[PDB]
């Protein structure tokens, strides 16, 4: 719970106090001497395969309040005058490991007056190729409008090779991106570039490269557009897509185009939203999307035929293929 | 009348129809009027044992027609063996015919049909026959539950058809992955033939000694479980594990079989541990008898009735485990 929690006396902490419950199973009555578990630090939890484990078991709690709303009908979710004709991506979707590394002067012990050598780790870690979505769209109102592109990928199959339903496959879906984009009136084909994703953020720059640049500024003068990098909150862009498998597989790349207007009244569309406003919001600002975190996935969907009915959703087979070492 | 043709014909006319009274005149007239003791020079023991067979038949003490049999049932298999005793006597073909003939119309058809086949498979009599497949003469113990429904539902409505098997259980079930091995008709027609070639109940009485059928009985049982372990791992499986009488089963089994007497095979649910069988054994006997059988081994010698010891540090050691095993 947040101090946000109206009523902590009653309702308590659940999830916090369950990171300390699991981080300390390993010596749960202090008899050993043990420190706090990997579940006990944000930097640290999800390596613990556990956290996945504990936030699906909360995710379900969500779910059930989230299941009690009445499905969305076709008038919920129409945009009207606004059809996705066509989804398609432009470059192959293929994942791949490669190396990266990191310093780790920080770990080590020096001083007093002895010189200082580079030690560094090398990691292996998940990457993937750069794509471009095209997304066709038909603006049949005699007027250019703002409209909030939402980008997710649903699996089709599970691991048994069972096919999913829609209503099966909405909360297994992972977003891709959310943006907004004034849509003029005709038929405009929409590019949105993978490494633009308002999910993802790109590496870090290291410490190294910091000072660097900081050093360089200070010894001098040089006002450097420091306003490039993004945040550090959002999925990494090398994690953008699941690793997939060598002989590749099959996923829904999900489209819907909603009502831009109102999804950010109060808050501008042409107004800057930085490059993490999916999941990580607008630095010191409102969060720029007035819909439900999920939307239009977030409520049960019995009667597929519902969202087939709507122009402005579309959904379409797209392939990603692991290329192993 | 002993020629290849006549013999071959003759197994194929008792077998014919197996659930039913015989429906050809010949076979008719002679279970009628044929007499097991009427000339006992016919048997190589002069009828010794027909008169034990005829005993039993006339003093109502053998299982009834149209019920379930199985070998692994002592009395069951002690009145098929009286059978099979009395094929084995027969010194010519029209004595074996007659015997079979006789008996098919009074003895229960599992007990006749098991009883028929070791008989022509271990008496010089039945050399250059060849067995119609089991799967064809008691198709219900090959065939799932609902293909004998559609079957059942053809002769209902006088109608021919072919009717395509599935497998059982669901995609869930990640075992049905590998379902086409235990459950392919040639494979179990393979184990069951083996165990008619190299009965546990054989003794050298009957004629001849089966030579190293401890050490084959191994040999057959390893191969099957490891080509079994070859499909888990075509299907992305682990290997077996081995089951231990303290320790749950964790995989169930649901047959989705019938017998064509007795009802459906029973389902066997997961993650159940052993329970004492009333009138078979208690879990503890098993892990008792395991315990005295690995006391031979990790000895070097078996213990005979008497005491003495019987080396089996040799190579001959594996087969006189394969026969107290
Ligand atoms: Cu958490
Ligand atoms: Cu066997
Ligand atoms: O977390
Ligand atoms: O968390």
């Amino acid at each position: 719970s947040s101090m946000y929690s109206p009523n902590a006396q009653y309702y308590g902490s659940l999830h916090n106090t369950a990171h300390v419950m699991l981080g300390r199973q390993g010596d749960p009555h202090g008899k050993f001497n043990l420190p706090p578990g990997v579940m006990e630090h944000f930097e640290t939890a999800t390596r613990d395969p556990s956290f996945f484990r504990l936030h699906k078991y909360m995710d379900n709690i969500f779910k059930k309040h989230t299941d009690s709303f009445p499905p969305y009908t076709h008038d919920d979710l129409e945009f009207a005058g606004m059809v996705v004709d066509g989804v398609a991506i432009d470059g192959e979707l293929t994942t791949f490991f490669d190396e990266f590394q990191y310093s780790l002067i920080n770990a080590v012990d020096s001083g007093e007056s002895i010189e200082d050598v580079e030690i560094n780790a090398r990691v292996h870690r998940l990457n993937h190729k750069e794509f471009t979505y095209k997304i066709t769209v038909s603006n049949s109102i005699g007027s250019d409008h703002l409209a909030t592109f939402r980008i997710f990928l649903c699996p089709i199959e599970d691991n048994n090779g069972i096919t999913l339903t829609l209503d099966k496959e909405r909360w297994l879906c992972i977003e891709l991106d959310k943006f907004f984009q004034k849509v003029p009136s005709g038929t405009h084909t929409i590019h949105r570039s993978s490494k633009d994703s308002s999910v993802t953020v790109p590496d870090m720059p290291s410490f190294h490269s910091l000072k660097e640049q900081a050093d360089n500024a200070v010894n001098g003068g040089s006002d450097l557009d420091l306003s490039a990098y993004e945040r550090s909150c959002g999925i990494p862009e090398r994690m953008l897509l699941p690793k997939s498998k060598p002989e590749g597989m099959e996923f829904n790349l999900f489209v819907a185009v909603t009502d831009g207007v109102k999804d950010t009244e109060g808050h501008n569309g042409d107004h800057d939203h930085g490059g993490t406003h999916a999941q990580c919001g607008v630095h010191g600002e409102a969060y720029p999307d007035n819909r439900p975190l999920g939307y239009p996935l977030e409520r049960r969907i019995p009667d597929e035929r519902v969202f087939d009915g709507v122009p402005n959703i579309k959904h379409v087979v797209v392939k990603i293929v692991h290329h192993p070492e | 009348a002993s020629s290849t043709a006549h013999k071959q014909q003759d197994i194929n006319h008792l077998l014919d129809k197996i659930y039913e009274d015989t429906k050809y005149p010949d076979l008719q007239e002679i279970a009628k009027n044929f007499n097991p003791l009427g000339d006992t020079s016919m048997y190589n023991d002069q009828g010794a044992a027909a008169e034990v067979l005829m005993k039993e038949l006339n003093d109502h003490r053998l299982l009834e027609q149209h019920h379930w049999y199985s070998l692994f049932n002592a009395r069951q298999r002690e009145e098929a063996l009286m059978l099979f005793a009395v094929l084995n006597q027969c010194k010519v073909w029209h004595c074996f015919r007659n015997n079979a003939a006789y008996f098919r119309e009074q003895m229960n058809e599992g007990e006749f049909v098991y009883a028929l086949y070791v008989g022509v498979i271990h008496s010089k009599l039945g050399d250059g026959i060849v067995l119609p497949p089991l799967y064809e003469i008691t198709p219900h113990m090959f065939t799932n539950s609902e293909v004998i429904d559609k079957a059942y539902s053809a002769k209902m409505t006088q109608k021919a058809g072919t009717f395509n098997v599935s497998f059982t259980g669901t995609k869930k079930n990640k075992e049905q992955r590998v379902a086409y091995f235990g459950e392919d008709i040639g494979m179990n027609i393979h184990h069951v033939t083996w165990h008619m070639d190299f009965p546990f109940w054989w003794q050298d009485s009957y004629g001849n000694h089966l030579d190293r059928k401890g050490e084959l009985f191994f040999w057959v049982h390893h191969q099957l479980t490891a080509r079994f372990d070859f499909e888990r791992l075509s299907n992305w499986l682990d290997p077996v594990d081995e089951l231990h009488w303290d320790r749950i089963i964790r995989e169930g089994f649901a047959p989705l079989t019938s017998y064509k007497y007795g009802g459906e095979f029973p389902v066997r649910p997961d993650n159940k541990h052993f329970e004492d069988v009333d009138g078979v054994a208690h879990v503890h006997d098993m892990e008792i008898t395991e315990n005295r059988i690995y006391e031979a081994i990790d000895h070097g010698y078996i213990t005979a009735t008497d005491g003495h010891t019987i080396d089996i540090r040799q190579p001959k050691g594996i087969e006189l485990l394969g026969d107290i095993i």
